[PDB]
């Protein structure tokens, strides 16, 4: 009664002492909170909604300081719970949100929302899974970090999901859908060509729901996606640290996920270890290029390759060559120091084949690494550190090796 | 004396999501006296947060922490002349107990703090080294939260973790137990 | 010498000029490293879809002189080339290279072969027919069919290649299947175009031309 | 009448190096009418002398040619109503005849010109189509130089290829054939 009824009436004949933050704003405003406060039952009134249209005419900043006031009072902790309307509601906010000034804790919006969700079916969230995707589209600058939340909200839910059919069993369609769904916006993300870091996210992504589609079972769609992941590893990563990082999780993405095979492996590991050879960051690189024999493994369920349909990498020759090219690395280094650490470090990872029954591997090699690191060890020295360290480091194998 | 957080699994406000209330009161500034961080904040709010803590974040990145706010990837602390490691873990391809020891000698460490796969949160001793993933801290994932204070006397750590279990005691509910170390 | 735009070019034009002649007068050993890095400076710091048109013009047509590797060397390769070829996103370009990869395995010719197992064509099917089923596949998520038509007879006169080639493996129901998919859209669907009076010219040649 | 030059295989003052004598002599400005340039300047003052020589250099990149001065990849070119088709041949990936004749198709030319890989300069009339390298035409390689004046007559071109050959003649050695040509 006031908010059309007087206040409407007003508003549409008052332009004229008119907002942002003006004192009749603030009235506006002030009144505004006062169910608010008052409240505990501020739902009603998003049905008022004189209200409603009223906030068209409120500037962006206001409309986050109470919206957003309340949504921060909500995360302060939400007040009242659930019907389809409030995922309305949500809505029509929403559409405040996404766009209604410009394309601030979203993020934290992000997060009731990202709560909120488990109790209820598929549906819901589809909906708004479907509205807040196309909400996704306002953006072009805070973004990175504002997807995923959401993913996660969907990926937890989704193992949960997995956690739940017998009934449904539309889970493929929910996720075929999803995924695609996901993909395609997805794949408009890249493109929304937009960020440093996009690589690094979109991999993460990548990651996150590909190895759930792993645990999950659709490898299907997997290869593809896979390419296009490595893709982004090749051209759009390009930072020494990011690709450490980045790296490391390919590898060990791969690592929990074990869907291809061998087939899709030849071709990929060659690349891996090939862009891991495409490196150029030594430390890094050779400790990594002896980890590479880790891939046909025995420990673990990594090693293994669905499409041929279960069990681990059997057969050593890639494995010692990885160790040979891990040496290869040792071999060009020139710098010896650092070469020294790591062969000591090799012979750490001796010790493991040595444990892990490496049938193949003869002593012959075990022999001359361990001649090796001390003839290099003893053989020379200078003024370091590194030589009372190594000592140490001497001291602590023998006993930890048994 | 040393209050030495050792933190794990995060990834906020994802897979941790809010800070737990009683981390909330807990964690007040500079009070605390480092933080050994093991990566995937994901979050600089956090990060300004993870300053706000103590007078130290002590910062190692990680394999779902994308670019760098200003990351420094590993990183070595002393206390006493313990080399107490951490890293997210990322440098990782292999979680098997002698990759542990010899990462442990690697990098010149002898405590190791990683995060898991599956989202490890779980420590043990296994070749008098603690291989630890204090993991889930804040509330995140592959329930028990977990992160330690820790005095650090010389090689040797002696931690309390505090385990935080959701549990029908209305709380986040701290059980602490200790767990006594030595590096060799 | 970090130095450069036209880097990844160049030098690549230089590692051809020089891996071929590496190709013709026997060094091999050394070759799959460089090569491997001449691959890498086409993933990363290549970066133009000209620049990039151009380049893999000479990658394939480079790894066309030369033959050196196997399949072994190959199997990680092929489906890799292929990949960027595949993670390439320019559409004309992109097909008539995937049906064009077929001849990567080809009886013609000299390309098709490996001495890492010392010597003569890559003789099997399967691959082929993938690569023109993937072919196909940008084909399929063509969606916008004018080119695809244009493309799809394109491939069919390519069809007529491998008609020619003896390409045994390759059975007729989808020769059938792509006349007939040409003729379906090529009549079954029109709308104002210079392109619907070219066609017919195109039709005309071809049918000639055919035989 | 139409001076149409044809050349193919150059990279200048690379796999052919100088502008041979009569080259030299014979390429004066404006006065040639078109340039139709398969590829591989590599040089841009090479360009600019393109330019120099015609009032067109009608243009279609090589790959063995880098970036692009300003370089348009293929265009057709119509005289009379032949469509006149060059590109440096970097399109191809299987010299092999149906391609060819294919390839005319695809891009809506009917008169192939290409350089080869053997740096072919090599034109045959097959399937009624010339397909055609007018290859070394400068000094390039994989001795004729060879390019042509052409005079296209609708669809039909009639070419007087002229060959420069070195000989004991103790000249660059012109030799004219013509070959005729009709467009289907």
């Amino acid at each position: 009664g006031i908010l059309a009824y007087a206040l409407a009436k007003v508003k549409e004949h008052a332009n004229s002492a008119d907002l942002h933050s003006q004192p009749a704003q603030q009235s506006l405003l002030s009144l505004l909170q006062s169910p608010l406060r008052r409240y505990v039952s501020i739902f009603t009134a998003l049905s008022l909604p004189t209200y409603v249209s009223l906030f068209q005419a409120q500037t962006y900043p206001t409309r986050r300081a109470i919206a957003g006031e309340i949504v921060r009072t909500l995360l302060k902790n939400q007040t009242l719970i659930s019907t389809p309307a409030h995922l309305e509601n949500v809505l029509e906010i929403l559409k405040v949100l996404i766009k209604e000034g410009s394309q601030m804790e979203e993020q934290g919006w992000l997060a009731r929302l990202v709560h909120l969700i488990h109790s209820d079916d598929n549906d819901t969230q589809f909906r708004l899974l479907q509205m807040t995707r196309k909400a996704y589209a306002e953006g072009n600058e805070r973004i990175r970090t504002t997807t995923p939340p959401l993913i996660t909200a969907g990926l937890k839910l989704a193992r949960r999901f997995k956690a739940r059919e017998h009934y449904d069993d539309n889970w493929s369609s929910q996720s075929s859908s999803l995924f695609k769904f996901l993909h395609s916006a997805i794949s408009t993300l890249y493109t929304r060509v937009n960020g440093p870091g996009v690589a690094d996210l979109c991999l993460r992504l990548f990651c996150s729901c590909g190895q759930v589609a792993d645990m999950t079972e659709f490898e299907e769609v997997a290869y593809e996606f896979f390419a296009q992941a490595f893709t982004v590893y090749e051209e759009s990563i390009s930072d020494s640290k990011a690709q450490f990082q980045a790296v490391c999780v390919i590898a060990s993405a791969l690592h929990r996920t074990r869907n291809f095979g061998r087939e899709n492996y030849d071709t990929l590991i060659t690349k891996c270890a090939q862009h891991a050879s495409k490196l150029l960051r030594k430390p890094d690189q050779c400790r990594a290029v002896y980890l590479a024999s880790h891939l046909w493994w025995a420990t673990p369920i990594a090693a293994r390759g669905e499409t041929e349909d279960t069990e681990l990498y059997r057969d050593g020759k890639r494995v010692l060559e990885c160790l040979q090219r891990a040496l290869r690395v040792a071999d060009s280094c020139m710098e010896t120091a650092t070469s020294i650490e790591l062969f000591v470090e090799i012979l750490d990872r001796y010790v493991y084949y040595f444990d892990q029954r490496n049938e193949s591997v003869t002593t012959k090699y075990l022999n001359g690494l361990i001649e090796l690191i001390h003839s290099n060890l003893a053989g020379n020295q200078q003024d370091s550190a590194s030589v009372e360290a190594s000592r140490k480091h001497f001291i602590q194998t023998l006993e930890m090796i048994q | 004396a040393f209050l030495i957080l050792v933190i794990g699994n995060l990834h906020i406000p994802d897979r941790a999501l809010d800070i737990p209330p009683k981390f909330k009161k807990l964690l007040s500034p500079g009070k605390i006296s480092q933080t050994l961080c093991l990566g995937n904040l994901t979050d600089r709010a956090t990060y300004d947060y993870l300053r706000s803590i103590s007078p130290d974040l002590k910062i190692v990145r990680g394999r779902m922490d994308v670019e760098a706010t200003s990351l420094p990837l590993m990183q070595v602390v002393t206390h006493g002349s313990l080399r107490i490691g951490f890293l997210e873990g990322f440098t990782l391809v292999s979680e098997e107990p002698d990759v542990l020891l010899a990462e442990a000698n690697k990098l010149d460490v002898d405590v190791l703090c990683w995060a898991g796969g599956s989202h490890r949160f779980e420590c043990f001793e296994y070749m008098d080294k603690f291989f630890v993933n204090p993991g889930s801290a804040t509330g995140a994932f592959t329930v028990v939260p977990s992160f330690c204070l820790m005095d650090v006397q010389g090689i040797s750590l002696t931690l309390y973790v505090y385990q935080l279990r959701k549990d029908e005691n209305g709380t986040e509910n701290v059980a602490v137990e200790k767990v006594t170390y030595t590096k060799p």
